[PDB]
């Protein structure tokens, strides 16, 4: 009568490394590497990401026509660009801050976009329809900013222009707004007839004075002439008031908004889906049940850590002797 | 390795042992065949079920935005950002792989351990009413049918009960 | 006759967690995890810290009349403000660099107040009295900045000002100043008589051209129009000089230090003591000897590493079974 | 128990030995009373402190002020900032905690391998002269009294003086 | 007869600590902590640096005289008294982006971008020198720029455009002269009340004299600040102005290469190559870490503040 | 130690064995001498081998310059970057100091395992055909020469063979 000591052994072909010796064929193993996705661009933390499409923020936040603007609604985890997102500031122009801007709309809740300055009734002394280019062209005709308002004279004047508001909001209000530079002494007077200009934004914080800047600049999109886009946060209880007399694209549209912690923004082709994740990548999102990833080093929420590693599966079984 | 007893004296697995890591192999009068050992086989699953879950649940994870976008004039910190995310790369890289080098080996030394103590646990039971004849095998120097097998199993084997007849067959 | 083996087993009840086993009880063990401060702000090094009070930096180092500038420390190893200290610039402007300046003065081996402009003698044709406000009220009275002076035109008159300094402190100088914009035309014509003014600041390192720029801004502490603060740090033997024609505020006090490379500026209710310590939290000190604490992320000095670690109890005995 | 002594074949531990880590109890015709291997949990001692030295000591840290502040218009570098911060964080928390676990489990491991060497030690010297009782416990097949039995502790036990006796009781029970 | 069971000992002397235990003599180790350089600073990735000896950047990309400064280099050394850079006070902007954006080339090729033969023929392009910046004790000017002045008591509006046929980017640097006085702003360009404006597809800048009587450096009362600017190929650069204008003489036709460095040291430039390199010296191992110096350039081995990392090989040493 | 054998039952070193790790010691009638056993220490300097080059080369670093300049005006992000550089100079010392002292260890567990095993398996060929002698020393109950010797390091010794006559030496 006979009894042996001994331990399992299996067909398994997983194969592990130990400090001592590599490729070792244990019974079992669990892999410690998260290393697929589901190419998709989720919801992260129950909230949907705001895709801008053919445009980059830039374009969004002000009215480029081609951009869609969207608007019901409200909040969003993080922004998608997609890599052939050029529709942006269609009348060329520097844009202030503008990495800053992106940084700080790259995750906001409540979002909602207001007439601040009513085209109608805002502008009674000054021509609020001739602003318009083929800069901007909208269905061919010429056309601008849905946002800003290129103000010009009004038959032969510009009177003094002092605009102003209070946010009645409960929130943070974005504000943005742009300056006009003719390439030519003849385009100033034709375009607000003042020739010696100055334009003036302040609240209780911001506070600056604006002077054109006349010459002819290469040829961007057509344009000899540039325009500057400025842009402001006025928090809940406070005033902004706007005075010009020319080269002002007053504002038409603003922006109420909670900002939250801060987010980021991808740059991807990879398709937004309907579904769910607590960390996204611009491949697609992944599990975050391994402590370890190598999908990619740009991640975006509760993420496992990205390491260089394609294997890193512990042994949880013994070492396989089938023979 | 470290223990001797897997890839040592006792130098093969059992492709027949398929309900545990460790067990028995019984041949007696009324047959015989492989029997896993339920209560250091449960006991290693329980323990190797936490070191897994210890090394995953305790690695705590700050919602972070690693994306940084810097103009043309700021090369320097976006650099410094480089800096940061290739730190992080390095020392998480490292590190992760060691563990996992460092891990296994204790986990086999682990699995040898116990077939070790399991043996000399048998051992223990047995003292003079079998012989040791290598490859981790007990020969009975008595009739230990079903029934005994099953106490040897349990460690509820009963000395004194076989105690006599083995003395005799010597 | 029997010998025994065995091992120890006491009225322990500490557990401490192991990679295979949670819960294990033993018989002794250590923490690893410093979980407790002395809820004071203490000495960092043997220097003590520099509690501003119910003044923030900018209310201190520009003299606001609430704010203490006679007994200052010469030396501090950090700065301490308390999350309500709001006399600061009681005149509404843009502080040019504050963070940087407020990083720099973190601390410091050697500070010392002294009249830059004595006000007696260095402005004989303009007014140094007239220069005080209602947003900077004092002891029942319109008043200004200790640490700077608001020339005003003497009589009608207000000539080119133009004035310098040497810095024959064995240290560097830091040198405050401002420039105020009135709200109006007539304000600029009653404060300075010229119309078009402009000011001058430059060392050896150190240049810019400032110009009034008038509006009326939404109203702060009931200014509609703005002051706004500038400075620089002016090395040993260097000169800096002051051109002006208008609304320059001038410098009366500057400060002769030695700065203490780094350090920090707590901001917290946390009392300070006669305590010494050598890692500091915003609530509390805490003791080095630990590798580990969580007490607080933000910390100065040599301190253990942050974690969110509850506990990390090491085990030194052995697992403990009396039964 | 890695090396199945504690918890082990040894199913309990001594609250009557409270003057040492290990130990024996032994048990003759002059009564019976606990005793602690002073040497071994000497060892132990030290070199357990000296790992709980290294774990603390080898910690040294950087003078650092963590704090930074930042204007609204430095969003980017505050979430820098925020990042590098919340690195070291998460790198020293998992590592401190894992350092704990399987620290914890080699000190377990420790005394289990100490108990293990003590009982291979006395069983060494004893030879036949004793037997193997379980529970870690030793029947002599001798009359071991006090000086006897405090010969074994100290490792100067005496085989040969006990040999004939021993062999005379063993073959009986045998 | 006897059978016995032992290990191998010798006369090691090598020590190893162990949690458990100091000073712990073995009979084989090996080192994880490189403690040697060679003392030299080597080239890196089989490219020598830019040396730029007692110039610095500034001094060397304007083109000051005490500098007469290849087509590569994979980073950038000055040593602790590199003084002649800017001869003429002023601000530099954007300098250590500058600096930082130059620290590694592939190509660097410095080209006349406005021909002094032809391009100013309204303007005087021989008066522009100082004291300030000497040569030889004469008066000169950076090389790189021209200091364009009026011809016969009249400085009429110049226009310059640039475009770049070049197949990279150009590195255009350009400065903006500021008078001590209003005698001193009309004797030079006349107009009293100008401007300068320069403007790309991308950049635009409008310039104005901020004329005043600051500090002499250099025995100079008056200023000048230093402005650049990378071109894209295929884009036009232009400069308008009516006095103040220190126009670009020699721009450079460049391409940048990813994140390099720049070293500040004596340390003396050798023919060697290396992987690491460290202002004290270059690193050669394979060793994970390095006690030598924080500050490295290259695929170096992690800075640790350890004296010793001495891993055990062998058994315990017991002769 | 943590096996008992090495600094243990078996107090010293054999400086006679330069032969390699680990070894035996003999001597019957027929002569005595040390001999290393080429399997154990193979595979231990081939295992200790993959151990130091996987401390080694796991490392692979990426190319960084470190180095950073910022102006007067910077000093924010100049502390910035110097927390970022001493918390990689805390993290590589702390974790490369414990890694030497923790290896350090098991390195020498390694060896001292290595021994255990290679005692515990002569023991467990012999059982009553000798005495342990202490220090991890064997005396044959009777007469072993080369022949079985050899066999003995083997694993490949015949007890039976020599049953009987190892009876009557225990007297
Ligand atoms: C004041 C004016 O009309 N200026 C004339 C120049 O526009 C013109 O130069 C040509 O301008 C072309 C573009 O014409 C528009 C445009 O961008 O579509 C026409 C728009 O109606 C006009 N918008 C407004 C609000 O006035 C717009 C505007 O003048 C500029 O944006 C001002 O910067 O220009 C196109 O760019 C051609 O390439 C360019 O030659 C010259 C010569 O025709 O006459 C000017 O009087
Ligand atoms: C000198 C004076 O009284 N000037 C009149 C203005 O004050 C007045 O506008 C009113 O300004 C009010 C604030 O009054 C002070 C102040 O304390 O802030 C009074 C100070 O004496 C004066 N200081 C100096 C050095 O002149 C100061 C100064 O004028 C302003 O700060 C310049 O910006 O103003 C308050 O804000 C009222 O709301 C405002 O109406 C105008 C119009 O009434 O007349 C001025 O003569
Ligand atoms: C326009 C002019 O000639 N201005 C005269 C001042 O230069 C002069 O003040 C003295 O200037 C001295 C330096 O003289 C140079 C120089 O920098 O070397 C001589 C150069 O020829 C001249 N360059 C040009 C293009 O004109 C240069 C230039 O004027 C300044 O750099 C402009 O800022 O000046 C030196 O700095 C002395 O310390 C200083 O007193 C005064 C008095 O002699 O007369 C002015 O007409
Ligand atoms: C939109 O983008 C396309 C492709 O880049 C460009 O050609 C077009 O001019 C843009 N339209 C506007 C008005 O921005
Ligand atoms: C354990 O024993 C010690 C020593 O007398 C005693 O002081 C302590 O109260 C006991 N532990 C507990 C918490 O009961
Ligand atoms: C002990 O174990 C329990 C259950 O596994 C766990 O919830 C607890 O966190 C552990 N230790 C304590 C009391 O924190
Ligand atoms: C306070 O303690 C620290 C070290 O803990 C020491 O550097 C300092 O000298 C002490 N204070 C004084 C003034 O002695
Ligand atoms: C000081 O602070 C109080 C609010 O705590 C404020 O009302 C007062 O105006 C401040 N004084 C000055 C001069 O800033
Ligand atoms: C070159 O540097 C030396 C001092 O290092 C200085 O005396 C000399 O004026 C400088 N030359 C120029 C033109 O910068
Ligand atoms: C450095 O490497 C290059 C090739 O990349 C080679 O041409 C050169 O000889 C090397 N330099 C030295 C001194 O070894």
């Amino acid at each position: 009568d006979t009894l042996c000591i001994g331990y399992h052994a299996n067909n398994s072909t997983d194969t592990v490394d130990t400090v001592l010796e590599k490729n070792v064929t244990v019974t079992h193993s669990v892999n410690l590497l998260e290393d697929k996705h589901n190419g998709k661009l989720c919801k992260l933390r129950g909230v949907a990401p705001l895709h801008l499409g053919k445009c980059n923020i830039a374009g969004w936040i002000l009215g480029n026509p081609e951009c869609e603007s969207l608007s019901t609604a409200s909040s969003w985890s993080y922004i998608v660009e997609t890599p052939s997102s050029d529709n942006g500031t269609c009348y060329p122009g520097d844009f202030i801050d503008y990495e800053e801007l992106r940084e700080q709309l790259s995750s906001v809740s409540s979002f909602e976009r207001f007439e601040i300055f009513p085209k109608t009734s805002s502008w009674p002394n000054h021509d609020s329809n001739k602003g318009v280019t083929a800069a901007c062209p909208h269905a061919g005709a010429k056309s601008f900013y849905k946002n800003l308002i290129w103000l010009v004279k009004k038959g032969n004047s510009y009177p003094k222009l002092s605009k102003s508001y209070i946010n009645d909001k409960g929130k943070e209000v974005l504000v943005l707004w742009g300056i006009h530079h003719p390439s030519t002494s003849a385009d100033q007077q034709s375009l607000y007839q003042n020739a010696d200009t100055y334009v003036f934004v302040c609240s209780s914080r911001y506070s600056k004075k604006f002077k054109p800047e006349i010459a002819i600049c290469p040829k961007v999109r057509d344009q000899e002439g540039r325009m500057n886009y400025y842009w402001t946060l006025v928090e809940p209880g406070d005033k902004i008031t706007f005075e010009a007399t020319g080269n002002l694209v007053v504002p038409r549209y603003a922006f109420a908004m909670e900002r939250n912690a801060g987010s980021g923004i991808i740059i991807s082709d990879t398709p937004v889906h309907d579904c769910n994740t607590t960390c996204q990548t611009p491949k697609g999102a992944i599990n975050t049940s391994l402590p370890f990833q190598n999908i990619h080093p740009i991640t975006i929420g509760k993420c496992p850590k990205y390491v260089k590693s394609t294997k890193l599966r512990l042994a949880t079984g013994l070492r396989n002797i089938p023979s | 390795g470290l223990f001797g007893a897997i890839a040592g004296f006792i130098e093969g697995g059992w492709t027949g042992m398929v309900d545990g890591w460790y067990g028995y192999h019984h041949q007696n009068e009324q047959g015989s065949g492989y029997a896993a050992d339920l209560k250091s086989t449960q006991n290693a699953i329980d323990e190797i079920t936490n070191k897994v879950n210890s090394v995953i649940e305790k690695m705590n994870t700050q919602f972070t935005a690693v994306g940084k976008e810097f103009n043309h004039l700021e090369k320097r910190i976006e650099n410094l950002n480089k800096k940061v995310d290739d730190g992080f790369l390095d020392i998480w890289t490292y590190n992760a792989e060691l563990l996992v080098l460092l891990e296994n080996e204790r986990t086999l030394d682990y699995h040898d351990s116990n077939v070790k103590n399991l043996y000399e646990k048998v051992r223990s039971q047995l003292k003079n009413n079998a012989k040791e004849i290598g490859n981790g095998c007990f020969e009975f120097y008595h009739k230990c049918d079903n029934t005994c097998m099953e106490s040897v199993k349990n460690g509820t084997y009963d000395y004194p009960k076989y105690s006599e007849e083995a003395k005799l067959n010597r």
